[PDB]
């Protein structure tokens, strides 16, 4: 009852606080560094395999 | 909204390469301190 | 004042007629690629004296029909009674 | 290692970029403008040879003439800089603080501001 | 913090370069100036008061080379450095002005932003020598 | 994670390569008022659709799971619906569950609370009457490719010839929207077949649109209840969005306020040993660790 | 990070080689009243009067506070309910059974007097 | 409370000696000793009396002229 | 106004977005027991939120308590509307 | 392994070192006593209570707390330079001494 109701909420403004702190320091630094590489590899490989399987299906269905 | 208390513009920029600590304004009318003059006179 | 005035044009939907044949024969140029592919498939299947029953011109025709009705169906519905949009959205 | 056409187009535009880049000294800008005219001279000759066109060689010598007249004007304008109280470095002709210059410092011609 | 006293220039320089302080205050003193007696007490008081700086005192008489290395002109001198770069310099004896300079430098540095990997400590002369090879070297190659 | 579009399997769902499926929804956009944003059913459209169903479609198909009084308050009034339903007759053999309630033993006029039964007594009778095929029940016809668009497309789309290699036997017709493109339904909707009560011109697309609207209206989870539920979804979304700031205040601001502590550590050298640290400690899982772990 | 391992032969809670902070380097407390951080609305004496009244007459009676919470829930429901229903009903005015019946009656009158 | 200017309260300029501050406080204390204004005077003099406290107060202000 | 509050909060000096102390800071409780010696040379606090997180409303605290009750009541009212 | 040395140096040693320095810690706090040992490990607690002085685990916990008090309140926290410098003052040789001595003591006793 002797403190801020919302302390430190938007110090530095939208740009500094939200962009820098939230995105770069939390989201990127704590999540994307860890999984961007394996997730990218898995997504690309899955897309390639699905495309090959669909091409085999297309060859099965269409003879011309 | 126009704030008349803010009188800064591109004309008043006072960033110099030599001074690592930027000066208060762009008027180079800073005088020496009393102790510096006395010490140099003693020298 | 509009609504209390006579209508200048009477479409054939408003005459209780089906324009679907005209719309089909007008949406065909939009899907010439699929139509040509279906013709080529039919020509290829005709030449083979013996063919697997799994082989048919059914799928090229399915694609061509899909394209033609993609062109055709919405514009016929858009003129019907009860297909008007809402007052705001 | 680069084709001459692309090389010379890029050279002309890079010369213009470097002319803009360098500090605004009138003599330096004059020299770079002469270099720009010479690059145009070379490009015109190259295309004249490629396309078997005789008008571009004319462009070469007309560039020579235009550049000569422009250089004469530039020499006279610099000597005019002498007589007026102006510096050949234009960045020293204003009080706008510039971080690119180590020693830019101007103050009012007063010995002191306050008397009492 | 607490004043670190030095009489040898090499030892003091090695200590400062090993510490690599973010904010440092160097007090160069000599015995020719009678006012240096009060400057010692002022330096001690400000050192115990302030904890963000590292306070190093150098006796110029016992370490003359230090003077030449630090461009000391008129003792007593208080040199305020940030990451080894000269923030400011004060000549003479006055405690209020010294505290004001310390406060100003502290707040300005606290309001600063440094890109990652470019906030390392550097030696003093490193700033002078960087501009020397940029200006003085070429001038000496034209006149001589 | 990416699927082809030219193999006939929409979005990776396989099994429907033998018919046209995406016309209503994916390839082309058929507008239905009840499926738009803040849209609802058209009462006149549903009314005309029920008229079409009663006059033509109900002579072969049925909606066993549903009764006539679904149309109350949205398409018909009680009295007019009563006469219109009474235009048809029902039998005790029609009833799926003829308990003691249905004490009749002959034909009688239908009532609005009766299930919508076909004129046939049984599915086998329907098959026998319709040349071996059964007119499908419309109770759950929503689970067809493009749903309401499926009904509309089947009603239309009798304007093509089979390709080479496809043979259409007698009693069957070519329809690209039906499975295997061979259907046992002759073309039903002809121009001017049904005389509308409201005077709307009666064309084949109009009747197909109306009957599709009616059949979709009778459905569950997609008819006569979806629009109000979407409005409820919008209201709940607005409530959550407006309550987000107060949740942030309470939780995050309270935590940040509680974590604003001051800590001080001092030197204690009064000659007292830390016997409580050396000879202290409790563990609730000691009953598990004892006798087994670290002996 | 600080030093070698310490075993139980030291017998003192703070070992002699742990440095202490002299009192000259300790931050002294501030013993004066700082200006309040308040907004324009809450600095109004009328708003303070309202807060005092609300506290003393509703907050100090827990069941009255529960009635206050019920009122807040009522306001929440009506705020989230009324506008969506209003716009939804205004959007579909022309798609009503009353409009359909009006058209049917007009057509019936025309056909009768035809 | 609200932000307060101690030099304005004591009626002295920033570059004033300590004895000037004492004299100003005594002159203002003879008048309002027997509420809010006297409290402001007391707070300003308490802050400005100590050299360290006055220096710390002056550093944060960064005064403007006039 | 909200614009004014944003304007004051825009000028705060921070270290990579966090309001933390720029120097080591030590505090001593003057009324601490005599067996407690001096502060050990360990930086126990990086921040100063105990002093920075203040509104200085010690002359009116029940008002802030009532405001916190009101915010809690609004949150509970939304939850209770859904439960109803 | 000798051909793979630069990758291991970049992605194992330097990765953990950078994360620890950002948190204001060193490889001490991640390699001397594990996280699962400082909390809910009756064997480690018994050995520490029977042989160790309180300040070891206490100082490690104090560093963790001084970081996470700010981190929990406002996430994405980088310690200032005066904490990172204190962290960087400690080298890996003393950490190796501590780790080896602790492991040998635990085994032997
Ligand atoms: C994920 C999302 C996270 C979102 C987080 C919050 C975003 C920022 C919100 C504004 C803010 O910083 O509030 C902190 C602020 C507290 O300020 P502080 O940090 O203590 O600063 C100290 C100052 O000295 C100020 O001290 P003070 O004594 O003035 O205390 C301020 C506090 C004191 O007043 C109260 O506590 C009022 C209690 C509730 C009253 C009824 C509110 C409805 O509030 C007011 O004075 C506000 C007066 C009424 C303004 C109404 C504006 C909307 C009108 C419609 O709290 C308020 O202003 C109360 C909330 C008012 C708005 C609530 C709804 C906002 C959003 C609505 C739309 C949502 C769309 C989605
Ligand atoms: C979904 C939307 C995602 C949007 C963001 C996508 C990524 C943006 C990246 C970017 O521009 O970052 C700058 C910026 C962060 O820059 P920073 O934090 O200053 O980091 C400086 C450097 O980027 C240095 O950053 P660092 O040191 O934190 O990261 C080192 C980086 C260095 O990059 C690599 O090592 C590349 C590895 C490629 C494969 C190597 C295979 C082995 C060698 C052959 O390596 C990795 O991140 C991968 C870790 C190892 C993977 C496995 C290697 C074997 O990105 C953001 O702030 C993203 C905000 C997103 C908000 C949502
Ligand atoms: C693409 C992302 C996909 C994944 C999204 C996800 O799962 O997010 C988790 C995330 C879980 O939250 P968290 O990670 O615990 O931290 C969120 C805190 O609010 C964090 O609070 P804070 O103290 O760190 O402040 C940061 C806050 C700062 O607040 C603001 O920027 C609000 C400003 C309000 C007006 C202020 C005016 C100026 C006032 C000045 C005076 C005071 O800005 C944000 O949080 C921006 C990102 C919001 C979450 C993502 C929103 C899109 C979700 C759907 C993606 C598809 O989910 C949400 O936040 C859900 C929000 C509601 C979503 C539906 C409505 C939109
Ligand atoms: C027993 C305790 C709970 C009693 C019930 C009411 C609690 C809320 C009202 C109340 O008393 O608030 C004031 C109390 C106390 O508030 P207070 O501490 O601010 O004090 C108010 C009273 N004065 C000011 C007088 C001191 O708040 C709580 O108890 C908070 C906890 C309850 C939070 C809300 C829970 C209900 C909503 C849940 C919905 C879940 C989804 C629906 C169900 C799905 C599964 C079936
Ligand atoms: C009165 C408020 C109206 C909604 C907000 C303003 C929207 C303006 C643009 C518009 O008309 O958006 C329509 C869009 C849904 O339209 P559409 O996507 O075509 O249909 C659903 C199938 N995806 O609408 C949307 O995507 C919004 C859906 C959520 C409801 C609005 C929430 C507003 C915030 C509370
Ligand atoms: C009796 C002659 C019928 C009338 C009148 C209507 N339909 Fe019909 N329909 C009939 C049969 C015998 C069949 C089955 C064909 C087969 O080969 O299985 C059908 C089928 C349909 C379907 C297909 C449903 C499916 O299971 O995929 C639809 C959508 C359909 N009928 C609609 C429909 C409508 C809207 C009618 C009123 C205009 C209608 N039918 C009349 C027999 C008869
Ligand atoms: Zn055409």
């Amino acid at each position: 009852s002797n403190q801020f109701i919302n302390f430190h909420f938007m110090l530095g403004g939208f740009r500094t606080y939200v962009l820098e702190r939230f995105f770069k320091q939390v989201w990127y630094r704590r999540n994307i560094r860890t999984f961007w590489f394996p997730v990218l590899i898995s997504y690309t490989s899955g897309c390639i395999t699905m495309r090959m399987y669909d091409n085999n299906c297309y060859d099965y269905f269409y003879f011309s | 909204f126009q704030d008349n208390q803010d009188r800064s513009r591109v004309e008043t920029n006072s960033a110099t390469w030599a001074h690592n600590l930027p000066k208060e304004n762009k008027f180079n009318t800073e005088t020496l301190e009393k102790q510096e003059v006395e010490s140099r006179i003693l020298k | 004042s509009s609504g209390d005035l006579p209508s200048a044009t009477l479409s054939m939907i408003q005459q209780g007629q089906d324009p679907k044949e005209l719309v089909l024969q007008h949406c065909k140029p939009n899907c010439l690629h699929w139509e040509q592919k279906l013709k080529r498939c039919e020509a290829k299947l005709r030449e083979l004296v013996n063919a697997d029953p799994e082989m048919s011109c059914m799928y090229p025709l399915r694609d061509w029909v899909t394209c033609v009705e993609a062109c055709v169906q919405p514009q016929i519905i858009s003129q019907l009674v009860g297909a008007q949009k809402g007052r705001i959205w | 290692m680069l084709t001459w056409i692309s090389f010379w187009s890029l050279i002309f535009w890079l010369i213009l970029i470097i002319l803009v880049l360098k500090p605004k000294n009138f003599i330096s800008i004059l020299f770079m403008s002469e270099l720009t005219w010479l690059a145009l001279y070379c490009l015109s000759l190259l295309f004249g040879a490629i396309y078997c066109d005789i008008t571009l060689l004319s462009i070469s010598f007309f560039i020579l003439g235009v550049a000569g007249l422009e250089f004469s004007f530039g020499i006279l304008i610099a000597i005019l800089y002498k007589n007026l109280n102006e510096s050949l470095n234009t960045d020293l002709n204003n009080n706008n603080n510039n971080q690119n210059i180590f020693d830019k410092n101007f103050k009012t011609p007063l010995e002191k501001i306050n008397w009492q | 913090s607490r004043v670190r006293s030095f009489n040898d220039f090499k030892a003091a320089k090695t200590y400062i370069d090993t510490l690599k302080p973010k904010l440092a205050c160097l007090y160069f003193r000599a015995d020719w100036n009678p006012l240096c007696e009060q400057a010692d007490k002022d330096f001690d008081k400000l050192s115990d008061t302030h904890l963000e700086y590292e306070f190093v005192k150098i006796d110029i008489d016992k370490a003359p080379q230090a003077k030449g290395y630090f461009a000391v002109r008129c003792e007593p001198e208080f040199l305020l450095l940030c990451l080894g770069q000269e923030m400011t310099r004060q000549t003479g004896q006055n405690q209020r002005n010294l505290e004001h300079r310390l406060f100003k430098v502290q707040e300005y540095v606290k309001g600063l932003n440094f890109p990652a990997g470019m906030d390392t400590y550097e030696e003093f002369h490193e700033q002078y020598m960087a501009e020397h090879t940029q200006l003085d070297k070429e001038i000496n190659e034209w006149a001589r | 994670f990416i699927y082809r579009d030219d193999i006939g399997a929409f979005w990776g769902i396989k099994g429907y390569e033998e018919l046209v499926t995406e016309v209503g929804t994916h390839k082309g956009h058929n507008y239905w008022p009840q499926f738009s944003f803040l849209g609802t059913y058209d009462s006149g459209s549903v009314r005309r659709g029920f008229q079409v169903f009663a006059r033509n479609c109900g002579n072969c198909h049925g909606m066993i799971y549903k009764k006539y009084d679904y149309l109350l308050d949205k398409a018909y009034r009680q009295l007019e619906l009563a006469q219109m339903v009474s235009d048809f007759t029902i039998h005790p053999a029609h009833q799926h569950f003829k308990q003691y309630y249905y004490q009749e033993w002959d034909e009688r006029d239908r009532v609005i609370c009766d299930h919508i039964y076909p004129p046939y007594f049984s599915q086998d009778q329907a098959k026998n009457a319709n040349g071996g095929v059964w007119p499908t029940d419309f109770s759950k016809i929503k689970l067809r490719p493009g749903g309401i668009n499926y009904i509309y497309n089947i009603s239309t789309g009798y304007h093509f010839t089979p390709p080479f290699g496809m043979d259409v036997p007698k009693g069957k017709y070519f329809n690209p929207y039906f499975d295997h493109m061979i259907i046992g339904m002759p073309r039903q909707l002809v121009d001017g077949l049904v005389d509308y009560d409201d005077g709307t011109p009666a064309s084949t697309p109009q009747m197909a649109y109306d009957v599709s609207n009616f059949i979709n209206f009778m459905q569950r989870r997609v008819g006569y209840k979806r629009p109000d539920k979407m409005v409820r979804y919008y209201m709940v979304f607005t409530g959550g969005l407006l309550i987000l700031p107060f949740k942030y205040f309470k939780t995050k601001a309270y935590y940040r306020n509680l974590l604003s502590l001051r800590w001080e550590m001092y030197a204690v050298r009064d000659g007292v040993y830390y016997n409580h640290f050396k000879y202290g400690g409790y563990n609730s899982r000691a009953y598990q660790f004892r006798g087994y772990f670290w002996a | 990070v600080y030093g070698k391992l310490i075993f139980n032969n030291i017998k003192e809670y703070t070992p002699s080689w742990i440095k202490t902070i002299p009192y000259s380097q300790v931050t002294k407390p501030i013993l004066r009243k700082q200006p309040q951080i308040v907004g324009k609305i809450n600095a109004d004496p009328k708003v303070k009067k309202f807060w005092v009244f609300l506290r003393e007459n509703v907050q100090y009676y827990p069941f009255l506070w529960q009635f206050f919470i019920l009122g807040t829930s009522f306001v929440w429901f009506h705020v989230c309910y009324d506008p969506w229903l209003a716009i939804y009903q205004a959007n579909n005015a022309h798609r009503s059974l009353e409009t359909a019946l009006t058209k049917e009656k007009a057509h019936k009158k025309k056909l009768a007097e035809q | 409370t609200q932000k307060l200017d101690y030099y304005a309260v004591l009626g002295v300029d920033r570059l004033a000696t300590a004895e000037q501050i004492k004299d100003s406080y005594r002159k203002l204390a003879m008048k309002y000793h027997p509420a809010r204004k006297f409290q402001e005077i007391a707070e300003a003099y308490a802050v400005l009396s100590v050299e360290e406290q006055r220096r710390a107060y002056d550093f944060l202000n960064q005064p403007s002229p006039y | 106004g909200v614009l004014s509050e944003y304007n004051q909060r825009l000028s705060k000096k921070l270290h990579k977005g966090h309001l933390v102390e720029d120097k080591p800071t030590f505090f001593v409780t003057s009324s601490r027991p005599g067996n407690f010696g001096d502060h050990i040379d360990f930086k126990v606090n990086i921040d100063n939120w105990f002093d920075e997180n203040r509104v200085h409303n010690e002359h009116e605290t029940d008002i802030r308590r009532t405001q916190i009750y009101t915010l809690n009541a609004i949150y509970y009212g939304g939850l209770l509307s859904f439960a109803r | 392994l000798r051909a793979l040395e630069p990758l291991l140096a970049k992605f194992i040693y330097r990765w953990r070192l950078d994360i620890a320095h950002q948190r204001g810690l060193t490889l001490e706090d991640s390699l001397l006593f594990m996280d699962r040992e400082l909390r809910r490990c009756y064997f480690f607690e018994t050995v520490a209570r029977q042989n160790l002085h309180p300040y070891t685990v206490l100082f490690m916990k104090k560093r963790r707390a001084r970081y996470y008090k700010v981190e929990r309140g406002l996430r994405g926290f980088y310690v200032p330079d005066w904490v990172r410098k204190e962290a960087e003052e400690r080298q890996l040789s003393e950490t190796v001494d501590n780790i080896f001595n602790w492991e040998n003591f635990v085994y032997r006793e």
